[PDB]
RNA sequence: CACCCACUAAUAGGGAACGUGAGCUGGGUUUAGACCGUCGUGAGACAGGUUAGUUUUACCCUACUGAUGAUGUGUUGUUGC
RNA sequence: CCCACUGUCCCUACCUACUAUCCAGCGAAACCACAGCCAAGGGAACGGGCUUGGCGGAAUCAGCGGGGAAAGAAGACCCUG
RNA sequence: CGGCGGGUGUUGACGCGAUGUGAUUUCUGCCCAGUGCUCUGAAUGUCAAAGUGAAGAAAUUCAAUGAAGCGCGGGUAAACG
RNA sequence: CUACGCCGCGACGAGUAGGAGGGCCGCUGCGGUGAGCCUUGAAGCCUAGGGCGCGGGCCCGGGUGGAGCCGCCGCAGGUGCAGAUCUUGGUGGUAGUAGCAAAUAUUCAAACGAGAACUUUGAAGGCCGAAGUGGAGAAGGGUUCCAUGUGAACAGCAGUUGA
RNA sequence: AGCCCGGCUCGCUGGCGUGGAGCCGGGCGUGGAAUGCGAGUGCCUAGUGGGCCACUUUUGGUAAGCAGAACUGGCGCUGCG
RNA sequence: ACUAAUCGAACCAUCUAGUAGCUGGUUCCCUCCGAAGUUUCCCUCAGGAUAGCUGGCGCUCUCGCAGACCCGAGCCACGCA
RNA sequence: CCGACCCGUCUUGAAACACGGACCAAGGAGUCUAACACGUGCGCGAGUCGGGGGCUCGCACGAAAGCCGCCGUGGCGCAAUGAAGGUGAAGGCCGGCGCGCUCGCCGGCCGAGGUGGGAUCCCGAGGCCUCUCCAGUCCGCCGAGGGCGCACCACCGGCCCGUCUCGCCCGCCGCGCCGGGGAGGUGGAGCACGAGCGCACGUGUUAGGACCCGAAAGAUGGUGAACUAUGCCUGGGCAGGGCG
RNA sequence: CAGUAACGGCGAGUGAACAGGGAAGAGCCCAGCGCCGAAUCCCCGCCCCGCGGCGGGGCGCGGGACAUGUGGCGUACGGAAGACCCGCUCCCCGGCGCCGCUCGUGGGGGGCCCAAGUCCUUCUGAUCGAGGCCCAGCCCGUGGACGGUGUGAGGCCGGUAGCGGCCCCCGGCGCGCCGGGCCCGGGUCUUCCCGGAGUCGGGUUGCUUGGGAAUGCAGCCCAAAGCGGGUGGUAAACUCCAUCUAAGGCUAAAUACCGGCACGAGACCGAUAGUCAACAAGUACCGUAAGGGAAAGUUGAAAAGAACUUUGAAGAGAGAGUUCAAGAGGGCGUGAAACCGUUAAGAGGUAAACGGGUGGGGUCCGCGCAGUCCGCCCGGAGGAUUCAACCCGGCGGCGGGUCCGGCCGUGUCGGCGGCCCGGCGGAUCUUUCCCGCGCGGGGGACCGUCCCCCGACCGGCGACCGGCCGCCGCCGGGCGCAUUUCC
């Protein structure tokens, strides 16, 4: 029964939750079983950056989120073709792979080829016979230099362009900011209807003398 | 801390709190919410308001990230940037005004609640309101729309 | 309740948890079976009629009925008021 | 309803067996606020307790069915949900 | 639950199945308005889905057609009554 | 003058349902602390022992006991019982009472034996009376069958007897 | 927050410098009956939502320790003479 | 009627700690405050919501805080009943 | 000697001829989770919060604690209003101008208006002093009046969104069934120089077994015809007399 | 996201998804269309290499499957075939011998081991208790977890710690070799080839969903197309756009786990609790069956479990004995209440019981029984360092222009002092000196907080401290040995 003022609360409790709870006292043993995968995974792929394959540079969807970017799935095949990378020789060499994803504009196909750029020069490779060096690497740069990389190869990061402050000029200072923005609204909304007008006046007009 | 409760303090009381002719029974008045059209009509009325009934349009599949805009005030606008872009600005002998980027801080909209001081300043925003946009003007400063 | 027969001095009226069911009886009402009349479409109903239908316990306390005893007169007995 | 028959009755009596009874042995249960003598008063309008009076004498035995509004069952009647 | 499954049925109207009344004797009267049951579809009224036609750009709308049943018409009380 | 302390003055004090405060009231466990207690005797229990507090309760003496226990500052509860025809266990009155009364019936002597109304043997008197209280099976039981021994418990008295 | 002087505003009203309302300055304390008392204000909130009785007023009823109202007090919740 | 002492729908386990506006119970001490059986609405009349009555937490203010012993040196608080 | 009926419970009313209670011991009933609301304590504060993840000899304690900061994604708060398209919270004075037409173009200032109350604070004429005086040195107390007025209250204005009524202007890379603006009422859970966030505790309400015990019932899946009811199969049994 | 969009007698109630941040991260294969002399696969005999999950190689005018389609290439990310150019780039399989020894320090499994008091004196039935152990303190400690042992034990024992030791077995990591397979990859151009049907979709029905003119699933009817089809959260027509490519298949990780095997732990319970079950417990027992289902822990350190005598037919007793204890005697730790027996005291005709007030008796308590103490002074009779004041030494307290430092707070100057030779930040400006198209990353300048510094001025010695003085106080050692001081 309600009791003076109140907020009218509908508990989800009516479903016998009781047989269904699930606790979470296996919680730190749970990341300590995760942190002892990532550490016996790093030791198993020695030299091999312990987080993976590079990723691409991706920009978030929707229109709350496309002023972020984030790391994305794999590199376009667009974007392989246009570094010269095979698209089976970058997952051997630690390149992930998106065959699904297409690059609608050329601003970020040419980031992520400048990304994949990058990241083969900074690629050692280590020849399949070590005292057989074909085509990877000297061995002066793989000696020592070699290391594994902790953390996300190349993390993603957003970027701002710093503009200086400047003069603002008188078109600046005469731009309608609110009128045009209701200006532009108002003519996406009477676009269509607008040319059916102007249709049907110029059916009148082709025919207005007879 | 069960020790700091009534029910301490209720030992030997023999109705626990709850009266001698009342008493405390299972459910009576329903459960829940029920009866809110009937029995319970006038706390309903009385501090539930509009709780009964249908308005408006309804709308399938809502997507808040295609309404997402959130605002901002020009009291709050010259938080955005640093203490050194606004005092460098005030003591500027050229005119040179600062750009103002709201969508970088995380605003989409620019509200004209507030007063502006008295210096240029070029306010990039994806909307802007009327208020906002002639307080900006009387600063001497422009609004530049971005998508 | 009633009414009649007969006797009689008279056949007055009442109460006691409308005295009295671990006192009885169980004829009546008032379970379950069944029949009739009326009512109800029906299941069924009827201060309407009829028939058949388990009446359990006292050894406790008191009361009462009887039966030993108890207190005091040193013990005990007889006769007594 | 009649004949016959008879203790159904007038109107009760006597006898027999087994009990009950007393003893040796054996040995429960129901029930139990505390308990247990009355009259009147008042009171939840019928008291074992309270008030006012009557009064009150250990421990018991055999019976008894007036009371304990006795026990047995969270009334089956009636109403409410 | 289901299978062209099963019982009556190893049966066939002197047989199976469903009712009422209750040996024999003597009788079993009137009522088909009501509610049932049943016979006939006769132009026939209503009547779903599907199908047909039309309008529309389509969704859709409209119209025509018209199965049982119900109405309309007979029979029936050892059908309820 | 533990200032969460101490001191002064004035008025006031009923209480169900209910609300609140305080508890140096009480139980159990945890973190600290008492250079705490304890086989020269812990807990528990008993006590015509001495006291304290309005009270919840607590301290000390004596006995029993034989290995653990408590104060303070915080923390946490499966934390306080007279009732629920409460649950489990135990024990009274009733009460040495009701009762050990369906189917006629037992008696004498002896033996064994610590012990005989009940066992065994003999004698007598009775009953079932062949549709049996007789002689054998089915179902069911499962060793109850047979011999020897015992007299704990059982055979609602007893037993030297017994399924 | 009273009274009395001036002054200003009005798109209301209007013969009128009219009326009305508001606003702005200024001056008036003998604090404009008695008595008593320190007031104002917010949040959260339990229990209750069967009542009963008495004086008096009062409706129904022959009446009721009946049923129903008004006022105050009480019992409930309260002991004491 | 009977269907394993169970029949107007057996027994066993589970859903199930079914629901109950109804009955019963509801565990330490002291201190302070302290009721209601009334209004309105409800398939409401043995129950709720609602206002009222209660408690708790406060907060905003008023009289001043007087002389270190002592000693006042027309006018005597916001406001309330 | 005086006083003293048996407790618990429901009840207007219990000592009741109202119910439970023979006695004793042990057990025995408002709990936990979630969500709210308000109050209180703590930290930070227009912010706040790492709770999920990750990094740290992986582990007696430690399943703890510590740290992340381009892990603050995100939640809540910082903006409301409208069904929605959408829109979206600054005014007061001194002026020169159209015509300061109840209004349009700018300057200079200041920065959420005003009235009435309003704790506190400030100024303060005049008083309080010693062995006394004509003459000023430093500060203490009382003080009529006056001033700035916190929070909060009442009221009057103002601003934002919705919706009516009236009416005239303005803008243009789209001259439009375009866009913007005003005045006066009215609807809003608004603004009018933030108060929230996290954690803990208490109380109240609610969903959960929900303070504890309690139905008559309903559903699912199984076990029973050793009793009984009935059909079938295969066995067994029923003196002696009368009528005729 | 979110108790949100939405569903709902729009009532009670129900209720997702996308985006975002993380954990993990992995992709692929057919059919078809085609090309390749079926290139393919199974079985059976023979030989060799092997056994350890039965494989490899070779042989068979040995069988069979299979053109009603096996294998290779190839799959929507396009693919194939030709040319032209460029690059030879190096695969997996099972062993032989051994490393880095597998690795947070063994990879796993098993077995056996590794510190230090039973020291002295005492308590006790027994002690693991108590006191001590000169050298800074018994000994070890990378071991002071736990358990056992006649208490309560780091050092008595097992263990515990340790990238401690030894032994046995098993598994995967590189090199040289071994047996054999193993067949070309990329770019450009040209010519070709490209797809899953009673399926989609539509109607209707029923269920389901938040899915609302119908989210999904299914039955029945209809029944496709190929610039086609599906989706684009309001039914429909036209139109543009976006997105994917259904009706075939496989795939680790992150995730779940009240059963099982083996472990570890706990602010949990402590024999009516905790599982029903601490124990010969799913047992005894109950029901025809389905099924229901308990109660029940403790002598003692050690049985040392009462020899023997005595009465009785025995149960059972009286002695004796063991033990620290049988006032621990085989359902035996402790041993409450209810209830009962006996003893002692008191009392008794208004049932007991109770409150207040006394009185009597009784058991105990009070070291009750000649009644306290202690500060000063007076008087008496005795002792003794030494009383005061001075000297020396030590230590404290307080004050001192800072006497002298050490400094401390707030400012204030030149920055000599730091992007080489001090930091961290800035939504502040830049090469107009430096590596990416006139388009980035560095490096600079400036600003804000800084940092330690060279020094000075202001306030102060502060509760941040020292040295000097001055005063005071205390203590120790002298002298003071008597009208002082003390007992
Ligand atoms: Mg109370
Ligand atoms: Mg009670
Ligand atoms: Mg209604
Ligand atoms: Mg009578
Ligand atoms: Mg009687
Ligand atoms: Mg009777
Ligand atoms: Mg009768
Ligand atoms: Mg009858
Ligand atoms: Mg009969
Ligand atoms: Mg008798
Ligand atoms: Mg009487
Ligand atoms: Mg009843
Ligand atoms: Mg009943
Ligand atoms: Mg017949
Ligand atoms: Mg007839
Ligand atoms: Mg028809
Ligand atoms: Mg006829
Ligand atoms: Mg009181
Ligand atoms: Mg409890
Ligand atoms: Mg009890
Ligand atoms: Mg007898
Ligand atoms: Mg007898
Ligand atoms: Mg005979
Ligand atoms: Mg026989
Ligand atoms: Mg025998
Ligand atoms: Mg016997
Ligand atoms: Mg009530
Ligand atoms: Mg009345
Ligand atoms: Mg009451
Ligand atoms: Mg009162
Ligand atoms: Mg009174
Ligand atoms: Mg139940
Ligand atoms: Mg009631
Ligand atoms: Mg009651
Ligand atoms: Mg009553
Ligand atoms: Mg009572
Ligand atoms: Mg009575
Ligand atoms: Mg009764
Ligand atoms: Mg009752
Ligand atoms: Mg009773
Ligand atoms: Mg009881
Ligand atoms: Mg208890
Ligand atoms: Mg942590
Ligand atoms: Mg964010
Ligand atoms: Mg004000
Ligand atoms: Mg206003
Ligand atoms: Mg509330
Ligand atoms: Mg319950
Ligand atoms: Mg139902
Ligand atoms: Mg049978
Ligand atoms: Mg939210
Ligand atoms: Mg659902
Ligand atoms: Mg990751
Ligand atoms: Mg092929
Ligand atoms: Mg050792
Ligand atoms: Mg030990
Ligand atoms: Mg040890
Ligand atoms: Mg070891
Ligand atoms: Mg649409
Ligand atoms: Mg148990
Ligand atoms: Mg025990
Ligand atoms: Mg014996
Ligand atoms: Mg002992
Ligand atoms: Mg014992
Ligand atoms: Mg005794």
């Amino acid at each position: 029964a309600p009791s003076r003022n109140g907020m009218v609360l509908k508990p989800h409790f009516h479903k016998d939750w009781q047989r269904r709870v699930a606790t979470w006292f296996n919680q730190p043993a749970r990341k300590i079983r995760r942190r002892k995968a990532r550490q016996a995974k790093a030791r198993r792929i020695a030299p091999r950056p312990a987080s993976g394959p590079i990723r691409p540079i991706v920009r978030c969807p929707t229109v709350r989120y496309h002023t972020k970017v984030r790391a994305g799935r794999g590199f376009s095949l667009e974007e392989l073709r246009v570094a010269g990378i095979h698209k089976k020789v970058a997952r051997t060499i630690g390149i992930s792979v998106d065959p699904r994803r297409r690059n609608k504009s050329t601003e970020s196909l040419q980031a992520n080829v400048q990304r994949l750029k990058e990241y083969r020069s900074k690629l050692i490779l280590f020849p399949r016979k070590p005292s057989a060096p074909k085509k990877g690497d000297s061995s002066a740069e793989e000696l020592k230099l070699a290391t594994q990389l902790t953390g996300p190869v190349m993390p993603v990061r957003n970027v701002y362009k710093k503009e200086k402050a400047r003069v603002i000029t008188e078109e600046e200072k005469n731009f309608k900011a609110f009128a045009s923005l209701r200006m532009a609204r108002a003519n996406a909304r009477l676009f269509g209807i607008r040319a059916k007008r102007a249709k049907e006046a110029a059916e009148q007009d082709v025919e207005k003398k007879k | 801390p069960s020790r700091l409760r009534k029910t301490r303090k209720l030992r030997g009381h023999v109705s626990h709190g709850h009266g001698r002719i009342g008493k405390h029974r299972k459910h009576p008045g329903g459960r829940g919410n029920a009866g809110g059209l009937h029995h319970h009509r006038i706390n309903f009325d009385k501090y539930h308001p509009g709780y009964f009934g249908k308005v408006g349009m309804k709308h399938y599949h809502l997507k808040r990230n295609q309404s997402f805009c959130p605002t901002v005030n020009l009291d709050k606008l010259w938080t955005l940037v640093s203490e050194q872009t606004r005092v460098n600005a005030a003591k500027n002998k050229t005119g040179a005004a600062p750009i103002i980027d709201v969508v970088r801080s995380g605003y989409y909209k620019v509200l004209g609640k507030g007063k502006l001081p008295k210096q240029p300043v070029i306010v990039k925003a994806k909307f802007f309101s009327r208020r906002a946009e002639e307080k900006i003007k009387s600063v001497g400063g422009a609004c530049v729309l971005v998508a």
